DNA sequence: TGCATCAGAGCCCAAAA
DNA sequence: TATAATGGGAGCCTCTGATGCA
């Protein structure tokens, strides 16, 4: 009934490793991936092609699927089409399938033991912006790093390795996903340096720092205005459903006005000045009243050279000019006249 | 000139002003929205041969059935001794109108 | 009742002071600001494997004050805090 | 719990396979499995182990369900179910009913029970959800957003953990977390702890709690609504008036009928136009 | 709310007495062209301002929105004609 | 009462700082992190009941 | 036409995939810096319909008489943005999820058809218990393992992986 | 089979903020 | 990218109907 309850007892059923158990799968493991390498070799075969295949028999068929770096679509067919390659290998040559088989097995076990550590590591980095959970799978992630990269021959334990890549994994999990509006990872590094430093500042001072306190003690490079413009950028939005006093009652998204669907009077205004602005157009000759249109963007919404203009109507640079100039002199002479245009000028 | 009438140099309304609904209380300019120029403007302002401005009318205003006399205006910019507003903010003005 | 607090590190609390208000009531209300006071904790550090001691006096924030009639000043606002009754703890 | 068969030559199976007794092991044929299980391959001791163990297919979470809903024949059961009818016993009549009743909901609307469980997630459009950049330039969203984000960010990492092969712990716990994870969209607290947003006990608004109660859509703007052409003010007696009569103050009388006043504006000269007759009016 | 220059709130019981009237154009106006019937309320104005009598009302915005939401439930809500045949409130804008 | 709840949680965060840390360079200012107990009084005074 | 009838009815897999007009791929909302939605996240202008009417993204093709057009080089449709209000998106899941619906809704209609409980349902749906599909002639403690029979972790494993055990 | 126990369902309007 | 590190942490009313029990 307790997510984290059960996985927790989940963990505690995969026994912890002794020095001599964890030394032997990571050491399977690593023959493994030499074994890959040197299948690829004898066959010409992709090696990460090779090591789908390796895998997808230990895991079993409950999982078979494409994936995104294989060249071919991976189903049952080609598995077992390719595995009967495999098959086909000489005894000395075969034997190197029965190495990477057992050492996907070990990869298994391996991360499976480990897995109580990243929840001693999860567990510390609460409330920065990502559920517990949501912490223990990406430092489970960077576990599965840990277990390729992991070089036994060093003899230093397993822990030690994997802590830095979990550490790793969970920090820029919570750098990418803990914001609404994501913020690249770089950008954030440096508004915590910004925080931690206003805090600092804030400890010795006895009071909050002002925008340029914040750019001294931030180095070469800071002055107020960027303390400023860098602290614009790292506000996040507020919910549109947060209460409004009363009791529950209000939000504070019905509030806010719609300023994208005009009001009826905006609407009806900008109609009614689409119909005029076509009424004076009609006044025109054909030919300048398009001149109008495709210069001032009455269709496409852009303005036109008057080469492009020009172009279009088979004329000169100037012409176009010209007669763009008579039409606004018709058009302003019907307007002194029948007054139509004034009331849209605001 | 008529509605500017009672804001001073800096756009805001002058103390002693009487303000009835609709009035400036201070003078405000925002940068268009990107869509701004429609092509109907375009060939409006065309017409008067009056260039569309890049900057819109945000002024304060009056809001209806308020209004009174002008006792007191604060005005706060950004770089100016003992101010430091949230960030963005250049510049605050409180108008308060008995 | 927070302190001290343990694992050989163990951090004790010695004392707390409050400092003056930056700005007087007055000057908060014009500026929406919150009439406060420094809060400042001396603190002892201690190994308990070495002995070493290190004692610094950290600074905690600010702490709203009361102004003479009984109400606050909370981001320029006056603002009072009602009383508030409820069951007595006991058997 | 294993079968030991030693092999001389090349072993034709691999570690991880699985086998029935009498499949061909290694040396050609001449040795092969007499018990069911997972093969072993020692090139140590030189031996073939077969675990025993079984092919079996057992599944967890939706996709087993789905499975079960599928290998419905709904005609079938409603057979079985009426069987069930003509049984003595009042409880037993009675559950063959309320099952019945749902399996003939499904026959009699077209519905296939397996469309209970999700595979396409639908999205809401964005304008539903909106981010609107608010007075101060300031932000405001949603918590919609918010919720599909936790989903998109589980089903992303869960794509990964498939293909990276995790063992089924790792598999098994996301797989739980995306099932919460569609369930806190769809409607958040109805199973376990309501999601919120950090630094906050405020549960997050689903699609259900929308659509649902005093505050939800059908009550606050489906049955209701705030209109136009409508004021308020305080009242005073008017003994003066007929019984068919009330006072209405003029300058609410001004708003609430501003177009009419516009047009009758232009009727008469008092303005040009409409336009400038509202121009007139702020 | 007054500062916003906002309407008042016609609510479940207001529409009860104009039930109970029986004043079903007045109660359809509330429900279209004075609320959010986008169409019906740009149509009334224009309307209004040339002397002309207000149109029929269009389909309110906020049932669209009820709509949406639901197929965001993964429920299929469908308006039909007498012949069961479906029609489209969205005229076109949202099927492919 | 907020006062308190804010103390509890600045332990937290110096409980969590006394592992992480150096053993050997170590102030109370570098242990002590105040913004839980900042953010427990802003909290009282600007948004309870 | 008019309205004369609404009908409700459960939405498949296919038809949630008909009304999608793209998947929402990222998490992402807008861009810190332009403020503009982002490629494939949750306010995409490619998937939902252009912000602004008759324009795309990238201003290539921005008038009217141009509906219907998709530009190629920021791929959104020139159409109105009221389209944005009715639009829908999709996120294909890599594992089916059950609509809490017709699971927590009492009695349970999924667990009704299926003659499951509220305890039994719940075991599987949140990976608590197997459930087999087909025994393949497993035996648990001497009896056959019937299908639609609930396992436990310990139960599954001594049947898919065998009773080993290690002593120290 | 008839009784208990628990989970889930509701709990005034408009106004204001 | 390498000393070793391996299982979390908290809490404040009535009716109706299904579910689990002698
Ligand atoms: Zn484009």
């Amino acid at each position: 009934s307790d997510p984290v309850r059960q996985y927790l007892h989940e963990i505690g059923q995969v026994p912890l490793l002794t020095l001599e158990e964890e030394v032997e799968l990571a050491r399977k493991v690593e023959e493994g991936m030499e074994a890959i390498k040197k299948l690829s070799e004898i066959t010409g075969l992709d090696p990460d092609l090779i090591r789908e295949v390796v895998r997808a028999k230990i895991l079993g068929s409950a999982r078979v699927r494409h994936i995104p770096g294989l060249k071919e679509t991976l189903d049952p067919k080609t598995v077992e089409e390719i595995d009967q390659k495999l098959k086909s290998l000489p005894k000395e040559h075969k034997r190197y399938l029965h190495i990477a088989r057992e050492g996907e097995a070990a990869r298994q076990h391996l991360i499976e033991a480990n897995l109580r550590l990243v929840v001693s590591i999860a567990k510390k980095y609460t409330g920065r912006g990502l559920s517990f959970l949501d912490l223990i799978q990406e430092g489970n992630q960077g576990l599965i790093r840990a277990v390729e990269k992991f070089e036994y021959k060093r003899r230093f334990k397993f822990s030690t390795y994997a802590t830095w890549w979990i550490r790793q994994a969970i920090n820029r999990a919570i750098a990418d996903q803990a914001r609404t509006i994501r913020i690249p990872v770089h950008m954030v590094e440096t508004i915590n340096k910004l925080s931690r430093t206003a805090r600092q500042l804030q400890q010795e001072l006895g009071r909050e720092p002002t925008y340029e306190e914040i750019a001294e003690a931030m180095g070469p490079g800071w002055d107020a205005k960027r303390v400023e413009e860098t602290l614009k950028i790292a506000q996040e939005p507020v919910s549109l459903e947060t209460p409004i006093g009363d009791e529950k009652d209000s939000f504070y998204g019905d509030f806010i006005p719609d300023e994208h669907l005009p009001s009826p009077v905006d609407a009806a205004t900008q109609s009614l000045l689409s119909e005029e602005l076509e009424k004076a157009l009609s006044k025109l000759s054909e030919r300048e009243a398009m001149v109008l249109k495709l210069r001032k963007g009455l269709i496409d919404g852009r303005e036109h050279t008057l080469e492009e203009v020009g172009a279009f109507f088979g004329v000169t640079r100037e012409r176009i000019r010209q007669i763009e100039n008579k039409a606004l002199r018709k058009l302003k002479y019907h307007e002194s006249r029948t007054r139509k245009l004034r009331d849209f000028l605001d | 000139e008529a509605a500017l009438r009672d804001l001073d140099e800096e756009g805001v309304v002058r103390i002693g002003a009487e303000v009835k609904p609709g009035d400036i209380l201070v003078g405000r300019t925002s940068f268009k929205g990107e869509s701004e120029p429609t092509p109907e403007e375009r060939l409006l302002r065309s017409i008067f041969g009056e260039k569309a401005r890049d900057v819109k009318d945000t002024s304060l205003r009056v809001p209806p059935g308020e209004g009174g006399i002008v006792v007191r205006t604060v005005r706060l910019r950004r770089g100016d001794p003992g101010v430091e507003l949230k960030p963005g903010v250049r510049e605050v003005v409180r108008v308060y109108v008995a | 009742e927070t302190f001290p607090i343990e694992e050989g590190l163990v951090l004790d609390f010695l004392e707390y002071r409050l400092g003056e208000p930056p700005f007087p009531q007055d000057e908060c209300r014009e500026k929406d600001l919150t009439y406060q006071a420094p809060l400042y904790a001396r603190l002892q550090l201690i190994h308990k494997d070495t002995g070493l001691i290190k004692e610094d006096e950290v600074f905690l924030g600010h702490i709203p004050l009361m102004t003479e009639d009984g109400s606050f000043i909370i981001n320029g606002a006056d603002r009072v805090i009602v009383s508030q009754i409820h069951r007595s703890p006991g058997v | 719990k294993a079968r030991v068969y030693p092999f001389e030559d090349d072993v034709e199976v691999s570690t991880g396979d699985r086998v029935a007794p009498g499949d061909v092991l290694a040396d050609g044929g001449k040795v092969k499995s007499d018990v069911y299980g997972r093969v072993e391959v020692d090139l140590v001791r030189n031996v073939v182990r077969v675990v025993e163990s079984y092919d079996i297919d057992a599944r967890m979470g939706a996709e087993a369900i789905q499975q079960l809903l599928k290998e419905l024949d709904l005609e079938a059961l409603e057979k079985e179910l009426l069987e069930e009818m003509k049984h003595p016993s009042r409880a037993r009549r009675a559950k063959a009913r309320k099952r019945l009743e749902v399996v003939r909901a499904f026959l009699d609307s077209g519905n296939r029970p397996e469309w209970m469980i999700l595979e396409a997630v639908p999205v809401l459009p964005p304008d539903l959800r909106p981010m609107v950049q608010v007075d101060g330039g300031r932000f405001a969203t949603s918590d919609l957003n918010d919720l599909y984000r936790r989903l998109i960010n589980r089903n992303n990492r869960l794509k990964k953990l498939l293909a990276q092969g995790a063992p089924e712990i790792i598999i098994r716990n996301e797989k739980r977390m995306l099932q919460e994870a569609v369930d806190a969209l769809l409607d958040n607290g109805r199973r376990g702890a309501p999601v919120t947003n950090p630094g906050s006990d405020r549960p997050l608004r689903s699609l259900t709690d929308i659509l649902s109660g005093k505050q939800g859509r059908f009550r606050q703007n489906l049955l209701g609504k705030r209109v136009d052409y409508s004021g308020r003010s305080v009242i005073v007696v008017g003994p003066q008036l007929k019984l068919h009569q009330c006072g209405l103050p003029k300058r609410m009388a001004l708003e609430l009928f501003k177009p009419f006043l516009l047009k009758k504006m232009e009727e008469k000269g008092i303005a040009p136009n409409v336009k400038a007759a509202r121009r007139m009016l702020e | 709310g007054k500062a916003q220059f906002g309407g008042q709130r016609f609510g479940e019981m207001e529409v009860w007495a104009l039930e109970a009237y029986g004043a079903a154009h007045t109660l359809q106006e509330m429900l279209t062209l004075k609320s959010d019937d986008i169409e019906g309320r740009n149509a009334a104005y224009e309307a209004i301002i040339k002397g002309e009598d207000v149109p029929e009302p269009s389909v309110p915005e906020s049932f669209r929105v009820l709509v949406k939401e639901l197929q965001a439930l993964a429920l299929d809500v469908q308006t039909l004609d007498e012949k069961d045949n479906p029609v489209d409130i969205f005229e076109g804008l949202a099927s492919k | 009462d907020q006062f308190r709840v804010g103390l509890a949680r600045l332990a937290r965060g110096v409980r969590e700082r006394m592992l992480m840390g150096s053993e050997d360079s170590l102030t109370p200012a570098k242990l002590v992190n105040s913004r839980p107990l900042e953010a427990a009084i802003r909290e009282f005074f600007s948004r309870s009941q | 036409k008019e309205v004369r009838k609404v009908r409700i009815a459960l939405a498949s897999p296919e038809k949630i995939r008909s009304w999608s007009y793209g998947e929402v791929e990222k998490p992402e909302t807008i861009n810190y810096r332009t403020l503009k939605p982002e490629r494939d996240g949750l306010f995409d202008e490619r998937i939902f319909g252009p912000i602004k009417d008759y324009e795309c993204a990238c201003g290539k093709y921005k008038r009217q008489r141009f509906e219907g057009k998709v530009c190629e080089r920021c791929g959104v449709e020139v159409t109105k943005s009221i389209v944005r209000r009715y639009r829908m998106g999709h996120i294909e899941l890599a594992t089916p999820a059950a609509h809490i619906w017709f699971v927590k809704d009492v009695p349970s209609k999924i667990g009704t058809l299926l003659d499951l409980s509220a305890t039994e349902l719940e075991q599987v749906l949140y990976f608590s218990k197997y459930i087999v599909l087909d025994p393949k002639g497993a035996i648990l403690n001497g009896v056959p393992v019937e299908k639609r029979q609930l396992l436990t972790d310990e139960e599954y494993r001594e049947l898919r992986y065998g009773k080993q055990e290690t002593y120290p």
